């Protein structure tokens, strides 16, 4: 599998034993998630969530033909130790897949 | 389509069974509904999960740059190739197909056995179950997504 | 014949009635008498009874009962909610109305005649009924914007007067209406 | 044609109190006498059960088994799309209930049942739903004929 | 006159006859004959020839032919949810109704009148092959219950046997019969 | 009004012995001559078919082709339901049959064909169907028929 | 009475006419006028007048017609499949033939009967619009091969020189003509 995220952690990232990328803005990160995507890649890439929280909305011109890579972000340096609402990212989700946005 | 008493009999038999399939079909979306609430609670506990790993990752990541040395992280990194073997088995929900992901984690992609490198090994081994968190996120959010659509085409 | 409307001597009746109460078996099923379709029914004697109401059975009749009315009507259009997810999982602002909505269909919606004190009901005795359970509905929601559990609206004792007020006799009533009216001032304030 | 619109059966249900209906489907199935109790109804029945005439657990008994059938027979329907594992516990239960009823308690023959044979029968039936289930029956009777075992009919349907 | 099963004469003939084969056109129109329609034809002298069949053709020959109806029986009922959802979206418990109601409408109850040996067929063959369609469907459900996949079971080779059985001639029958119910076994003992 | 049970082709029908329909829908798609090959009849076609007549596979191959082509217009029906893309690979072959059936078979224009002709392009589309599927025709002439491409012709 | 077409007097007239121009009240209630159902109407004069189009006008009008009566066909097969995945679940193949069937119904056939200049149009002038609608269609069958969108195809500013079209008056259509034809011929180059 891929990830790519800031390039702070790709070593860590590989001192797992994962593919590791770095990247530092928007269009960079978008770039090298459709360089990803276009070769053969494996069964999943991970993206930096503060960058790039919707990463299968700009790439799905290439993954509905084809969507064996699973993308999902994560969450990046500076808002780890600070933490996220996971909570208003679920109810997101649940709007997105239901549309009520009515939930607890 | 001709009058007669015969056709307005079929017509009335199949305004029937349209009623009867209608209701049908709710109690098909109630039972879809009842088990996305469900697994929407699943995938926030692994996300928090998956939160708690990255945190504790990172702390030891940032120790082992700061006291080791990029020199030490940077050979680390070079001694311990990427993973290529990666299993993609194919997943039956609803008569539609998903796949569930499965990583390999074999043994002798790490190097460097000496414990000298106390901050690196940590860091490697925090990475290690940071992979597993990430893996068991993603194999939840696939089911998620796929139940929001089955329950999309049955409204 | 079949239950359906379109048969012509229902198209002949209803040209001419000014009233129109329509019943259905579906309430009837729910032990939920009289079964009248408060939808579908209607009537055009309300504009001219009014000021018989105002100024023999009190002042503030036709506000309260065009609000309860209106309160009725909310409860319906949430139905489309309620019938994809579950009845619980709404928010607060829902729960209320759907249980207020319970409780009037529960308890001034359903009649029996078979008891002394509910099978003739007087106008001031309906209009002592309606006025609690806009008093509670209104301090449940006051309550709500300061921040409570909506559970212990669920819960409290003053909510049981709305239903043991049917059974008060009729020259009985003024007393019991006057303690309840102080009684729901005095829960709600202080634990909610 | 199996028509209910039809001259001779309209004006005979403005006539006659109730009517009973034969189905077509449990007389394929196997089922005699193909009585359907979903659609059938008697118009004066509250008049003659009761005690002092019958046994007094009659209209109660007859309420809860209507109900039961009516959620039966739905659950089987949905059964073949989503599976019997989907279930919960108490469908399943329901899901046995219907075809237990309709093989045991419609499906006579050519026996002569008293009302204290049927009684006994639709006890047996009931008995295979869970106490709490049986929100039509007063618990005075619940305490006195409820937990009998199916097996006495099965000795010779 | 058009098919019309309301016509007068149509209609007296349904209350002093003993039997009725109603056709269809749209079982004509594909070309499948006699093109009987079995949903809407009966006979009332059924239960009076029961003797007669089990003295002269088998002692379980009418539990055999109630069991044939009851697979077309459940095979009608399902045909109301395939055209709401389609075919694929039922479980295999029903896929096999499914295949076993098509393999008996394209096996037994269809005939040529023009064939050589098919335009004629004693008792005992039409016996031969409620027996062998009975079997083979004991062993596709009994696959079943050990996870054996249904699309796999259709592409067994003792299908062909099983349609070509009527082309079989008279005093062929006798050996075929037992040969495909010893293939029947020889299959079904280990698939795969 | 294209009513088949008007009252002159419902007597019409009952005295004659078969008739010849054309259809609108093959008409509206540009297809000469437009007849409907199913609410199609001849019922003295036994006597002037077979050996020694025309051919000896003349009765097997025309009811070979009116049930694959009813079975097509079945799956047809089914799609507007479903979708084509949820279709299993076995519909998807009838699909085509039916399909190139209409386009070659019946559209055939102002031109002359004798009979070898027309079994000949019957048999090339035949063959299109897996050669287990057809129950209706004789093994020998299968062995001695099948196997031809339709690309000889039409191609 | 009513729009029903099998009455008596509508079926009696079309065993002798040779044209039947059948109109809709769906189109019309939305405003489309003339109004035609160009799936319903027929014309039986087609073949006979060939030879004088292929002398008067042009020597490819048959051609031209057919292909846009083909375009026509192939939309209204589409719209069936639209109208259940909605138009965003289509290919981009698919959406160029639906917005190409769209320009085609609100710039050719439509036509204002009270406007100065577009109540009476000639022949050459429908040739014209015709030629210029598929050579647009041609240039963007090609260039959706080499990956554009069809986002930036139909922003395109040419599209408005296609709707605008059928206002020009006859005395300066062929200047516009030539004119579109150039701008229609460089746009796409233009675009990638």
């Amino acid at each position: 599998m891929a990830v790519i995220a800031d390039p702070e952690t790709a070593q860590g990232f590989r001192l797992a034993g994962l593919e590791g990328y770095g990247a530092s803005s928007a269009e960079e990160a978008q770039s090298l998630l459709e360089t990803l995507v276009e070769r053969g890649g494996y069964a999943l890439v991970a993206v930096d969530e503060a960058l790039l929280p919707d990463p299968e909305r700009a790439v799905e011109r290439l993954m509905r033909g084809r969507d064996l890579p699973v993308l999902l972000p994560i969450a990046g340096l500076k808002e780890a130790f600070q933490g996220h609402d996971v909570e208003g990212y679920m109810r997101e989700l649940v709007r997105k897949t239901i549309g009520f946005d009515i939930k607890l | 389509v001709s009058p007669t008493r015969m056709n307005l009999l079929q017509r009335r038999g199949q305004l029937r069974l349209a009623q009867k399939g209608v209701d049908l079909l709710k109690k098909k979306r109630d039972a879809l509904v009842a088990e996305f609430f469900g697994l929407v609670r699943e995938a926030m506990e692994a996300r928090k999960a998956l939160d708690q790993a990255a945190k504790e990752a990172y702390a030891a990541l940032l120790l082992a740059q700061a006291f080791d040395g990029p020199e030490v992280v940077a050979g680390a990194a070079l001694g311990v190739p990427p993973l290529e073997g990666v299993e993609a088995e194919v997943e039956n929900v609803w008569g539609s197909k998903v796949p569930r992901l499965k990583a390999t984690f074999p043994d002798g992609a790490l190097l460097s056995p000496v414990g000298t490198p106390a901050y690196t090994l940590e860091a490697s081994r925090a990475f290690r179950r940071y992979a597993e968190a990430l893996i068991r996120v993603a194999n939840t959010e696939t089911r998620l997504k796929k139940i929001g659509e089955e329950i999309k085409k049955t409204t | 014949p079949g239950g359906d409307m379109s048969e012509p001597v229902t198209q002949s009746t209803l040209r001419i009635v000014g009233a129109f109460w329509r019943l259905d078996a579906s309430l009837a099923f729910r032990r939920h008498f009289p079964a009248i379709n408060w939808n579908g029914s209607y009537s055009l004697f309300t504009s001219a009874l009014d000021p018989w109401y105002r100024e023999n059975v009190a002042e503030d009749y036709p506000e309260l009962r065009d609000a309860i009315s209106e309160l009725l009507q909310r409860e319906a259009g949430l139905q489309e909610i309620v019938q994809l997810v579950g009845p619980d999982a709404l928010q607060d602002a829902e729960r209320l109305v759907i249980e207020v909505g319970r409780i009037i269909r529960e308890d001034f919606l359903q009649q029996n005649a078979y008891h002394e004190v509910d099978a003739y009901c007087s106008m001031k005795k309906a209009y002592g009924i309606m006025k609690m359970i806009l008093a509670f509905y209104k301090e449940a929601e006051a309550a709500i914007k300061r921040g409570v559990s909506i559970d212990e609206i669920l819960q409290l004792p003053v909510l049981e007067r709305i239903g043991r007020a049917r059974y008060v006799s009729e020259e009985e009533f003024p007393a019991y209406f006057e303690e309840a009216m102080k009684e729901i001032q005095g829960a709600f304030k202080a634990l909610a | 044609d199996d028509d209910r619109t039809h001259p001779i059966p309209d004006l005979t249900g403005y006539i006659t109190e109730g009517q009973i209906q034969l189905s077509r489907e449990l007389h394929r199935k196997g089922i005699y006498p193909p009585i359907d109790p979903l659609p059938s109804l008697s118009r004066l029945m509250n008049n003659g059960v009761g005690k002092g005439k019958t046994r007094e657990d009659h209209k109660q008994v007859s309420d809860q088994l209507y109900s039961a059938y009516a959620n039966g027979v739905d659950i089987r329907k949905l059964v073949a799309i989503i599976g019997e594992d989907a279930l919960t516990e108490n469908d399943r239960r329901y899901l046995q209930f219907a075809d237990a009823f309709e093989r045991f308690f419609i499906n006579q023959g050519q026996q002569n049942r008293s009302i204290e044979e049927s009684l006994q029968i639709a006890w047996a039936l009931l008995s295979m739903l869970p106490q709490g289930e049986l929100k039509r029956i007063s618990k005075d009777h619940i305490g006195k004929y409820y937990g009998q075992k199916l097996e006495e009919i099965w000795g010779a349907p």
